[PDB]
């Protein structure tokens, strides 16, 4: 079997949790890890080349008190770091979450995700988003509420780890239902401005 | 002779007599 722990880092109040509680087997299936004070969720994809499985470690708020300890780093293949883009600080965070990973588990994959996409009074736009470009890492805007963008993180990690750039998802796992709309119109401008910034250097 | 960690499912070697993440028992 095919699977991968995936740890989900960012400061306290993000959406970690809403978002990994989106994939609804992740949510039934998920293991508590008394010692770290962890709850690992297992997510399945289907993917072309079989069934992948992460293992996404999410914390229970430890985070908004100080780093995590080492053992929830230890042996993670890959990660997310998520901020709020309704919050400047979160995002300044980011470097710190990106220290605090890499002193531990150095050049695995990471995906850099800002969510909360949904709101239309948004902080941190596409054009202030830079951190991804220096560190070799993959930006998304998510919104875990409205399921926007769930998919992308896992489709990019999959495709680095595996080492096949033509990987695909045959299906989307069972989702909860949106709680909020994402509005097709907003979803089309962010996209504009994330393609014409990643052009900005 | 490694083994999957029943608590936390991290790959650990045979070396380990406990999980280097969760520190949980070797089966
Ligand atoms: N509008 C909106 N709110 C969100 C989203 N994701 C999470 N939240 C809210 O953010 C707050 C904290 O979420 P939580 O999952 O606990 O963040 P965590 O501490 O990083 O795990 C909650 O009130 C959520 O309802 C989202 O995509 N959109
Ligand atoms: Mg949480
Ligand atoms: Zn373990």
């Amino acid at each position: 079997q095919v699977q991968f722990k995936l740890v989900l880092v960012g400061d306290g109040g993000t959406g970690k949790t809403t978002f990994v509680k989106r994939h609804l087997t992740g949510e039934s299936e998920k293991k508590y890890v008394a010692t770290l004070g962890v709850e690992v969720h297992p997510l399945v994809f289907h993917t072309n080349r079989g069934p992948i499985k992460f293992n996404v470690w999410d914390t229970a708020g430890q985070e908004k008190f100080g780093g995590l300890r080492d053992g929830y780093y230890i042996q993670a293949q890959c990660a997310i770091i998520m901020f709020d883009v309704t919050s400047r600080v979160t995002y300044k965070n980011v470097p710190n979450w990106h220290r605090d990973l890499v002193r531990v588990c150095e050049n695995i994959p990471i995906v850099l995700c800002g969510n909360k996409v949904d709101i239309k009074d948004r902080k941190v736009k596409a054009k202030s988003i830079v951190f991804h470009r220096k560190k070799n890492l993959q930006y998304y805007d998510i919104s875990a509420k409205s399921n926007y963008n769930f998919e992308k993180p896992f489709l990019w990690l999959a495709r680095k780890l595996i080492g096949d750039p033509n990987l695909e998802f045959v299906a989307m796992p069972a989702l909860a239902p949106p709680e909020v709309v994402m509005d097709p119109a907003l979803a089309a401008q962010y996209e504009h401005d994330l393609e014409v910034a990643q052009t900005t250097a | 002779g490694s083994w999957e960690c029943p608590v936390c499912c991290v790959s650990n070697k045979a070396e380990d007599s406990r999980c280097v993440s969760c520190t949980s028992e070797k089966p």
